């Protein structure tokens, strides 16, 4: 049966609320019927307002707030609307969420989850448009995950809850209402997805694509495009920003013997900087024929013409251009 | 035969009117219940209330029809705002908003068809295309401003300013009561004071007492619907900045009808007829559909000025796209 | 013959004092003006804040040797503060304060060896020597936080856990004056009044309106020199969170020496003598010189656990040094 | 003559302030003459209340503050008192100040500068240690200076007052006292280094290594050790982060066929993983006989423990060894 990206994080959600009293959702409108992206639809119906919990407009105070609960012991979701609006609260995250159980020599856990849309949407502009994976996965104390399709939602957000660490998950406004179909072990209350696991979504002896949220999608699209001329593309699903599963890529590397990571977010010191850099410090670098490329977004604030916006993101085009250069054919 | 002025009407050339009274915050006397509005001014106002109010309808008329993306804010229902505003502040005073802006780059000097043309993302918009609806500026007008809550802070930076180059102007640093518990703004209420900032705190109240959350810093509470009202809390608020007494907050209550309001006043006092209101009317129609189909036959701005304008005073550059062999020249 | 208690003594069981009154923002009613202190209440306190004073006054000598380093806040002169708390709450209440903590991890029951061992930075602090001197955790004390202000969100967060786990603790939620403009503590606020959380939030006044920076939240301005006013204070505004009621602001004025003042208490009432203060004070400097002895012998804590402790509940994994060939074990 | 960093800094913001009474300086007892680490010490007494400006302990109000004061026309020095109290802030560097010449069109641009230390310190554990470098280097409209030396503190800060854009200065605390001979162009109040050059500090055949900030000199002392064996090292001080001068880093690999990055930050998408990235995806990477590889600091919050602290920073013998490594001697 079809599921919605949406539809999977709320079932996650759902049964984790069910699963454990100490579970709460906190954010702008996480109450409201309509309701930020209708992600928490119906939850608040169903568990009332301790547990959903509607906030005013104050990221930085609703996010403290969220973190001392889970100091206590209690289990927050704090959603942002979208990470471009966490940079208010930022020092909460890093400062108060991830460095604490390391400062406190193992005394103090967090165990928050800070969720919402991360990076590009349609026409939203400069200020409502930012990638925040890079920054979050520099930060030693997070986990940082990066769902794509409702698979990927629907278990990395239960593994979140569970977790007992500050895990930011890095949701995309343009996939929630895209539908996959989902297989009855996703359909499933158990269903987990480890941290720290990439995923193969197509399997292929060409070349190595690396991939996370949303442009994983377009790289299968270009993998479909690309086999007609005999080129099999390895597609892998990063899951996880950090801790990132380099093994997973190494071992398609050193069997494909060529690389193209690609992004949806800003290119320097981004997520394909840091595959790169590894990729030409661990075992792999030998078992290259050809220099590891990125695709990316471009390297502007997101411009709000329609034109100018598409040719800020990668395309399919993009990254079948990328790979040939790659290739070099 | 030239004994009487060509321009002579045939009505009043101003009347008295009242205006309801401002609750005061830490004020011993407020702005005054009456005022002056002479019959140029009244015709200015009913204009500009007017085509910000079919700008603002049009813009949600090519919205609905998906011409305009993202994010489309309106200040319909607020007019007597923006124009109370404008006219109770000079054209070398500064305004700086959030997201609902439309009304504010009219009354501050844009055209309805650089406004349009930026919400439906072209060449001609005022930023060529490059901000769409929440981001537009204009001559001492600082956006337009998508987070809530961080236009305050650059309000009262904006009002440092006016304080250091000694030219006697002021501030008005907007805010809607949705943003009225950021902690950002009571650190600008409090550097504000602090320094004596000519900074006019203003809540847009769209129907708790916001006015008086400065503490320390005096407020009013004002009926948002009402132009004439505005005008003068106005007046008295910047006349307040100019003294050199610090910042000051103003909560304009909105929710009948100001232009309705404004008309009736008008025709009853006859500084104006029905006639040339609707004669207005059908001019200002006019420049909408103009402007509208300006916004929507023009053409999208060119893809090779995409990395145009990133840094200001700078020799031209190159800016990579998605992929290494995208390149995009930067000039500023 | 055991006729008598062996603990039968001279002196009288318990006295009633005079404390000051509370300054009031919106109460009708605060703490009483009296007060009664018990024989044994009274050597509790009297060891504990000259514990405190002689631990910060240690640090302070280890500080100048360069044994401590980078920061060391230090409570002398307000042990009344974390003492007096301390005796209007539960063990079972929850307290956050920011980095001026060694005097609250002391009265939430940390042993001096821990507390200064951590500071010299050594195997056997409380954090192992991970911390420091700004973050210190103990049973219910939530840091020792070094980002100004950042911990009164967090307080609020702990008393909706409080109000979320139904057992009617409360939190109190410290910040000094230099964090009362900090625009996070009005978000709190708001929060905290919105959701009638059982937070105290505490202003530690060091020498402008703090208890009243609430506005809606009502305020006790308390006498942070006397450890009886700070305790009925606190009770009485333990007893206002626990009641429903929701939050409630305590600014502490801190500037005359609080042990003296509770000596002189104890002697004039015939509670306790003179000898039986000083023997304390001998065994008070006894302990701090133990303490101090194993903070400067004990060894730094191993190379090897440098990446201890970054996840809780995790498998063990390896973290990366200053190159790809120095790898840290982590476990949590 | 011998000048400290700290010295440096200080005469260019005096010249700078008396050459543009536009210019003014703002933050946390800046005019107190002790006075954060005394960098603005004596500017007050000089020039008053209206230009040196003592603010209260409210990060994001008083940069947006600045941000405003600067869209005004004016042009503002805002102070952090270290950039870990900068995240407080960050909105406003990040959707304020760096995007919004691009979102207007041309029309606003935004005069400010942003400094203060960045990065590891002495003893101040987790919450006041960290880099910026990486973070701040990600973000298009930005421009991300990090100085090592006296010179180069002087002529960035300067060159940073007069751009018209948002410039954050990263300085270092440990840097400040220690002393460097200053040359007569240097002393000159018309000194500027241009922002997006690096510099070669010590010219070298067998490999190149390329730091910022402190480590640059760690980068020195190692190449003195390094040339007692045969090994000649070309140091490259960075200084600018971002736009990072690439092709100068390029041309030496072209020459010495290795390389080495160095930093005090995070390892990952940190700034040694965009070098490492850029090397592997233009002209210089035919050129590598070997893999490059990254010296960064410790991937942990920073402890205070003095012996853990020590080795969570790189240290010379860190840089020795990964030379060594890499030239597979
Ligand atoms: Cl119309
Ligand atoms: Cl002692
Ligand atoms: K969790
Ligand atoms: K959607
Ligand atoms: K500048
Ligand atoms: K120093």
């Amino acid at each position: 049966l079809q599921v919605t990206v949406r539809d999977a994080i709320n079932q996650g959600m759902d049964e984790e609320l069910e699963r454990d009293e100490k579970v709460f959702l906190l954010g702008e409108e996480v109450a409201q019927y309509d309701g930020a992206y209708k992600v928490s639809r119906g939850l608040w119906k169903k568990y009332g307002d301790k547990r959903i919990i509607d906030t005013p407009i104050s990221e930085m105070g609703f996010a403290g707030i969220a973190v001392g609960a889970a100091m206590a012991g209690l289990r927050p979701i704090c959603e942002f609307m979208t990470f471009n609006f966490s940079m208010q609260a930022i020092d909460q995250v890093i400062n108060s969420a991830a460095k604490t159980y390391y400062m406190s020599g193992g005394l103090q856990p967090v165990p928050i989850v800070f969720r919402g849309p991360n990076g590009a949407s349609a026409g939203v502009a400069a200020q409502h448009s930012q990638c925040f994976a890079a920054w979050y996965g520099h930060c030693p104390g997070l986990k940082v995950v990066s769902p794509w399709n409702s698979e990927d939602a629907k278990g990395l957000i239960k593994s979140a809850i569970r977790d007992n660490n500050p895990v930011v998950v890095l949701e995309n406004e343009l996939m929630y209402g895209v539908p996959f179909e989902f297989p009855p072990e996703a359909q499933s209350k158990d269903f987990l997805i480890p941290i720290g696991k990439a995923k193969i979504e197509r399997q292929g002896t060409h070349i190595t694509v690396v991939s996370h949220s949303r442009p994983v999608g377009h790289c299968l699209e270009a993998a479909a495009v690309l086999s007609k001329e005999g080129v099999e593309c390895e597609v892998i699903n990063m899951r996880t920003i950090r801790p990132m599963d380099m093994e997973t890529i190494e071992a398609s590397v050193m069997k494909t013997n060529h690389l193209v990571t690609v992004e949806g977010g800003w290119p320097q010191f981004g997520v394909g900087a840091e595959i790169c850099a590894r990729i030409m410090e661990g075992p792999a670098f030998n078992f290259l024929d050809a220099p590891a490329v990125r695709v990316t977004g471009a390297d502007v604030p997101m411009p709000y013409a329609k034109i100018l916006e598409d040719n800020s993101i990668p395309q399919v085009k993009d990254i079948i251009f990328a790979i040939k250069k790659t290739l070099n054919i | 035969s030239g004994l009487v002025p060509r321009g002579s009407h045939m009505f009043a050339n101003d009347a008295t009117f009242e205006i309801k009274k401002c609750d005061l915050h830490r004020l011993e006397e407020g702005p005054p219940v009456t005022t002056v509005l002479t019959r140029e001014d009244g015709l200015k106002y009913y204009r500009m209330m007017q085509t910000v109010r079919r700008m603002e309808l049009k813009a949600d008329q090519l919205y609905k029809q998906k011409i305009i993306r993202g994010f489309c804010h309106l200040c319909d229902g607020q007019e007597a705002c923006c124009v109370g505003l404008e006219a109770g502040i000079n054209p070398t005073d500064h305004l700086i908003t959030a997201f609902r802006a439309h009304g504010f780059t009219f009354t501050r000097g844009l055209s309805v068809r650089e406004i349009l043309a930026e919400l439906t993302g072209r060449k001609g918009g005022c930023a060529k295309g490059k901000g769409g609806s929440m981001h537009m500026y204009a001559k001492n007008f600082y956006g337009g401003n998508g987070i809530v809550g961080a236009q305050v802070p650059l309000g009262a930076g904006i009002a440092l300013a006016c304080k250091y180059n000694g030219k006697d102007e002021v501030c008005l640093t907007l805010y809607g009561d949705g943003a009225a518990n950021q902690g950002q703004i009571f650190e600008a209420y409090n550097m504000a004071a602090l320094w004596k900032l000519p900074c006019i705190f203003i809540c847009e109240n769209n129907r708790t007492d916001y006015y008086k959350r400065g503490d320390f810093i005096p407020g009013l509470r004002v009926d948002g619907m009402d132009i004439l009202c505005v005008r003068e809390a106005t007046r008295f608020a910047a006349a307040y900045c100019r003294s050199g007494k610090g910042p000051i907050l103003m909560e304009l209550q909105t929710y009948s009808d100001p232009i309705m309001l404004l008309k009736d006043r008008m025709v009853n006092s006859n500084l104006a007829s029905v006639e040339e209101l609707k004669e207005i009317d059908v001019e200002v129609r006019k420049e909408i559909e103009d402007a509208a189909q300006f916004a929507t036959a023009d053409p999208e701005p060119p893809l090779e000025e995409l990395g145009y304008h990133i840094y200001s005073s700078d020799p031209p550059f190159e800016v990579r796209g998605a992929n290494q062999w995208i390149k995009f020249k930067s000039v500023s």
